């Protein structure tokens, strides 16, 4: 039932043809500008070559509207929990000394924990001092060491990824028909553009955006849901604030490789002789993730998740003003059959009346050719133009109507000889 | 990590009709293998392509393990200008030709394999086009393109270069330019099925899919130059069988490790597996692409 | 010493399914190891806040 709901008209300054072996071909090459589908709808394009038979059509169906954010400062964050481990040296052994624990750096690996390795994982080396004599475990009065080498671990089994929209993108998944058959599918927001086989397209006047969006962060999760945040981005890690332990990727994140960074001084160590416990107080992101998850009611958007590709989207309720601009990259196209007789049919009527989607018409076309079906009423002021196929096909497009009760007799021809059609349906006031 | 590509998976055949002097050291192609068509290949700075791909075969090999077809007359001479069928592929190309080489090999529009052919003592020009006279001469052919081969059946003959925007590009002449143009000298990448012409393309977009595939492990006997060994020969997962063979960990994952009862050592190739390309938008499984410095005719009016 | 930040500590042991009873503690969103997995706690408790003048 839906069907085309833009019909313009091609100009030949941008068209040209060649016969070469009783087989004429057309070349487009230039820019066009169309008016952009309503939501479920599409948008055909009548073309005609050199000759009398060639019609080519370029339909664009809409699929909905889709309000995705656009990204810029990303990084991969998570929970962590560090093991502590502890090894008391006495003193005028080894490297037992009153001066080696105070002025003890944080990148330089002790001849007691030496035995693992230069490891590619955050670590860090810290050197506390410690009672000796006796009391403790010693033969010296010298005061004692406690060689702490803590490295950071991921205990959890996933990943997020929280990112920042600087800017709400308007974007239109579009199913791009080509000339020949094929469908492609694509999508433009703002100004984007996108290549296919027979040029290009992109988004040219728009008009739904949202202005300010700095100061709500979303997070992504790898197979789950989406999730919002009442914060501005995290640039600069500290502590007391979403965002200490970051990354760059999710392997970073799961097996807390040293690639990422964080904030200086976050592992609280609690010595106790012999004992240790190296704990940090990072906040953990799967309860703000499962406190604020989507969907959200943001000021009048209702914020939910994608379906075609990955990222963050939105829902509005608003009307859809756009323009699609039409772009030939040099492409040729051939019309090896002409124009042939056929039978047409009805189907259905649906649609509105003095509205900017029109009235979508379902005919039901039976040939044995391939070629184009023309048909027109009898003032003269509507045009109905369809493909015909070596089968039965339901086609269609936009028929401006100024009555709710459309009641008029159609002619079509297949090739030359005209054919009555009566049509009707109930249509909606709707703008 | 490995270095294990000189080894050659499958047969690994370098020889032509005409280049009958290192026949006795060209068939196989092992560790030890002298042959100035095949150590230019492993060369630094001239072949990157090769060096990319080192785990895949070359265009003799691909002809001996029945994947291209040969030419009529695959390998033509260059000393009398009485006209031979090659020089009209030839002219239109710009090849560098090194010194101390008689024959010249590249791949031909028909999908064939066509070659070139000095007479002794006469070697090759600068440009590979004739012939001129004459250190030591070499006893090989010289790879003018950047290609590979690979194992590959895909059916795909009724297909055509789609490029638009161009005019006369490479060989195929799709449309003549006689208004305003530009013609260069660069390269355009293109990729030959089975039985099937030169279909030239706009971008490259290959992937090697990686699988437990006997031709991505590599093989040399073991003892107490390293010699290659047939890597077919050794048994599945799960049994001790038949000719024994060892290997790291690759090998002994996929297949079984005798520890001493193994008389070949076995490995892993650095990256083999099945290649990809994205032509006409839809998946395929090509022969051997490679590049080319040709004529390339724009479209301007 | 001094104290800069008052975390809402819970002294919280954990009684295994086999009989073992092990007694840690949670501060504000911390972590700890057991013989089982992870503990840890979600949401804090009050908080005293202006303790840099003692």
């Amino acid at each position: 039932d839906p069907g085309c709901s833009e019909l313009i008209q091609a100009s030949s300054r941008i068209t040209t043809c060649s016969t070469e072996g009783v087989n004429t071909k057309c070349r487009l090459s230039g820019t066009a500008l169309i008016r952009a589908g309503s939501v479920g709808a599409e948008a055909c394009l009548m073309l005609k070559g050199v000759k009398e038979d060639q019609t080519k059509f370029l339909k664009i169906k809409t699929v909905s509207s889709e309000l995705s954010c656009r990204e810029g400062q990303s990084y991969w964050t998570g929970s962590f929990s560090p093991k502590c481990l502890s090894s008391r040296r006495c003193h005028l052994v080894g490297e037992c000394h009153v001066n080696r624990c105070l002025s003890w750096r944080d990148n330089e690996t002790s001849a007691e924990f030496s035995f693992v390795g230069e490891s590619t994982t955050m670590r860090e080396n810290k050197c506390f001092e410690q009672c000796g004599g006796w009391g403790c475990g010693c033969f010296n009065v010298n005061p004692s060491c406690l060689f702490v080498h803590t490295y950071l671990q991921s205990v959890r089994k996933e990943a997020l990824r929280v990112f920042n929209c600087i800017d709400w993108v308007h974007k239109l998944t579009l199913e791009i028909t080509d000339f020949d058959g094929s469908v492609s599918t694509i999508d433009l927001g703002a100004s984007s553009s996108r290549f296919t086989n027979w040029g290009s397209v992109s988004l040219s006047l728009d008009a739904e955006g949202i202005s300010g969006s700095n100061s709500f962060s979303f997070i992504e999760s790898p197979g789950k849901g989406y999730a919002i945040v009442d914060e501005p981005f995290s640039e600069i890690p500290r502590q007391g604030f979403l965002g200490e332990i970051r990354c760059n990727s999710e392997s970073s994140v799961l097996s807390a490789h040293e690639s990422c960074l964080r904030a200086p001084n976050l592992i609280s160590y609690k010595p106790m002789i012999d004992q240790l416990e190296c704990t940090t107080n990072l906040i953990d992101p799967f309860v703000v993730f499962e406190r604020g998850s989507l969907p959200q009611t943001r000021n009048d958007k209702t914020f939910a998740a994608s379906k075609g590709n990955r990222g963050v989207q939105a829902f509005s309720k608003g009307s859809v003003q756009a323009d699609l601009t039409l772009m030939f990259d040099n492409f040729e196209v051939d019309f090896v059959g002409a124009a042939v007789s056929c039978d047409a049919a009805f189907l259905n009527l649906t649609g509105c009346y003095s509205c900017n989607a029109g009235a979508r018409v379902c005919l039901s076309i039976t040939s044995t050719g391939t070629g184009s079906l023309s048909a027109h009423n009898k003032d003269g002021s509507l045009h109905i133009v369809l493909p015909s196929e070596n089968g039965t096909k339901d086609q269609c497009q936009i028929l401006h109507f100024t009555v709710p009760e459309v009641e008029e007799e159609f002619m079509y021809s297949c090739d030359g000889d005209e054919r009555p059609l009566l049509v009707k349906g109930t249509l909606i006031a709707i703008d | 990590e490995d270095p294990h590509l000189r080894n050659r998976p499958g047969k690994g055949h370098n020889y032509i009709d005409g280049m009958t002097q290192e026949d006795a050291t060209c068939k196989p192609v092992t560790y030890a293998g002298a042959c100035s068509s095949f150590d230019v290949l492993l060369e630094k700075g001239k072949f990157p392509l090769f060096q990319s791909y080192a785990h895949h075969r070359t265009l003799l090999e691909a002809v001996h393990d029945t994947i291209i077809a040969k030419a009529d007359p695959p390998s033509c001479d260059l000393q009398s200008a009485h006209g031979n069928p090659c020089m009209k592929e030839k002219l239109v190309m710009k090849t560098h030709c090194p010194n101390d080489y008689q024959s010249a090999h590249y791949l031909n529009n028909d999908g064939k394999m066509a070659s070139v052919k000095c007479p002794p003592k006469y070697e090759l020009t600068e440009d590979c086009n004739f012939c001129r006279q004459m250190a030591s001469l070499k006893k090989g052919s010289y790879p003018l393109q950047d290609l590979f081969c690979q194992s590959s059946e895909d059916d795909g003959s009724k297909l055509k270069t789609k490029m638009k925007g161009v005019c006369e590009v490479g060989v195929q002449a799709l449309k003549k330019c006689d208004g305003q143009l530009s013609t260069a000298h660069e390269v355009v990448p293109f990729a030959v099925f089975k039985n099937s012409k030169k279909v030239y393309l706009d971008k490259l977009d290959l992937k090697t899919e990686e699988n437990l595939l006997p031709d991505s492990f590599v093989c040399f006997e073991h003892k107490g130059e390293l010699k290659s060994f047939d890597i077919s020969q050794c048994p599945k997962i799960g049994g001790h069988g038949s000719k024994k063979c060892t290997g790291d960990a690759a090998f002994c994952s996929a297949y079984e490790c005798t520890a001493q009862y193994a008389n070949a050592y076995c490995s892993h190739a650095n990256g083999s597996g099945i290649v990809q390309i994205q032509v006409s938008g839809v998946w395929k499984k090509p022969l051997c692409v490679g590049y080319e410095r040709v004529v390339v005719k724009r479209e301007l009016s």
